[PDB]
């Protein structure tokens, strides 16, 4: 589905982004 | 259910102001004093993720090809995906916010910014109604602040 | 001219490695001091520029339609057009070199590894052709290193 | 040519800013 795909890249994203603020 | 109304109090009004271009000066009614600094925190970090990210929430929003109020479901869908490894963190909670604003104005482009709120509803249900225990153990919107605090 | 062939040692080493995943460690033959630690920098920036914008960069590479030799030279066009405004700083340096290596690696998956080296020949010639007074100024590579150490 | 390369350019150029300032900060 492209809504798999389009969550695996929220997610990586999310992540990414999270990995800024907890160092 | 305190969470869920102060959590669509600030998710609802970020969705509504960036769709539209201004932010509202009416008080947080359901949000006591953490939703003001929460909002604050949420338009900084929101905004920063949409400049970040914008020609690839973009290319999503085609695909998802969301065009009135059935069409939110799928937004729905893809949360639950994101979150279904197991991991929750703030990082992924407001990427799907900030995608869920670049949604909302796209909404009002179009004209149907009658399908807002019931976005906004939709997110917020995948968060607190799926992450609540989560939510609750980092104190809810107070720990949002304290974790996107700038030195 | 050093500072080209300092350069293009970098860059191409750079896309080379992505395009084939592998980190060679044939040392840097003429980079000096500065390109040793370069490369390193290279490789975490440019890994994590990769990572934080593969979807729109896979996007970007569509539009493009690279498929050949002749085609390499539309990423030096996109390049003169991010600096057309005037600014030059690291950040879109890094974020141009990270995209030809997404772009490396997609010419290696349609066997087109021959036109790698174009590739980052193309991407020097730009950099250092018409950036060269603000590279000398910001210390050339050393310059780089500093401005992202961590 | 033009057209889609000049788009493409701003893309690269808000990202480069981006990144840019979480190092110059």
């Amino acid at each position: 589905r492209p809504e798999i795909r389009i969550a695996q890249e929220l997610r990586r994203x999310g992540d990414e982004f999270n990995a800024t603020y907890a160092r | 259910d305190d969470l869920y109304r102060q959590s669509l109090e600030i998710i609802s009004r970020y969705l509504r102001e960036q769709a539209t271009g201004s932010k509202d000066s009416k008080p947080l009614g359901e949000a006591g004093a953490a939703g003001r600094r929460a909002l604050e925190t949420l338009r900084r970090v929101g905004d920063g993720v949409q400049r970040n990210h914008e020609t690839a929430f973009q290319g999503m929003l085609r695909k998802l090809d969301i065009k009135n109020e059935d069409d939110v479901k799928s937004l729905s869908r893809v949360m639950i995906h994101v979150f279904s490894d197991g991991v929750t963190n703030w990082g992924r909670i407001v990427t799907l916010i900030s995608f869920g604003a670049f949604v909302a104005k796209h909404l009002k482009t179009i004209n149907q910014e009658s399908c807002i709120e019931p976005l906004a509803e939709s997110i917020t249900d995948v968060l607190v109604r799926t992450k609540r225990d989560w939510l609750v153990k980092q104190r809810g919107w107070d720990g949002f602040v304290e974790f996107f605090h700038v030195e």
